């Protein structure tokens, strides 16, 4: 059921998207081990990820959260980075996506900073880089992160390093 | 996957050392997240 369609770069949409993209690129604790050295990005495609059922599946979801937040989706527009994207995008998120690790506990995870989602491309830690060099700091190969629409609700907040 | 903290829809992980970090967000259900847009990109070797 996905299509995904192709914006071109003089879309106010493509615009828009790059600037979230590039102007919450950060530096790192680890010096760039996980994600690579970088201060930027070379945005090659920005696609929109069409599917009728996602869709569905996810505002029918929203309404819900919604109705129990006095009215209040607490919707966002987050990155996510994972070794699954194309997963992801053919047959939505789900269990098989979550970080069964991370320091929320077993869930799934996004993130305000392009660059923090960056740093899961190639897998937790980065994995071992890029599959054609090996290396998380490839400034060759191709990367692809998501950028979603996401509902929060009612969202428990956590103080941490 | 875990749940929600009982009474939440999902968790925000606020920065508390890191100045500069923005928030890290965890949704339970994967019915709360659609991805919208697929970016295909370069990291830039700094000058
Ligand atoms: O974009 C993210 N992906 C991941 C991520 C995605 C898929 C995974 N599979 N297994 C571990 C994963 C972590 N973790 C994050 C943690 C904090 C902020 C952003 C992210
Ligand atoms: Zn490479």
């Amino acid at each position: 059921g996905t299509i995904l369609i192709d914006l071109s770069p003089d879309d106010k949409e493509f615009q828009s998207v790059e600037e979230e993209m590039q102007s919450t690129v950060r530096e790192h604790r680890d010096g760039g081990h996980a994600g690579g050295i970088f201060n930027r990005y070379n945005i090659l495609k920005i696609q929109k990820v069409c599917n009728k059922k996602l869709w569905e599946r996810y505002t029918h979801r929203r309404k819900e959260v919604s109705e129990e937040n006095h009215n209040h989706a607490n919707e966002r527009m987050l990155f996510h980075g994972s070794p699954f994207v194309n997963a992801i995008i053919h047959k939505g998120f789900d269990e098989r996506h979550a970080y069964i690790g991370g320091m929320f506990g077993a869930g799934i995870y996004f993130a305000e900073n392009s660059s923090k989602s960056n740093q899961y491309v190639y897998g937790i830690g980065g994995g071992t880089g890029c599959p054609v060099h090996k290396d998380r700091s490839c400034y060759i190969c191709h990367r692809q992160l998501l950028f979603c629409r996401v509902t929060l609700g009612k969202s428990f907040l956590q103080f941490s390093a | 996957m875990a749940h929600s903290p009982p009474g939440h829809h999902s968790v925000t992980g606020r920065p508390s050392v890191n100045g500069l970090a923005l928030a890290e967000y965890v949704i339970y259900r994967g019915e709360q997240a659609y991805p919208e847009y697929l970016i295909t990109y370069q990291i830039m070797r700094p000058e």
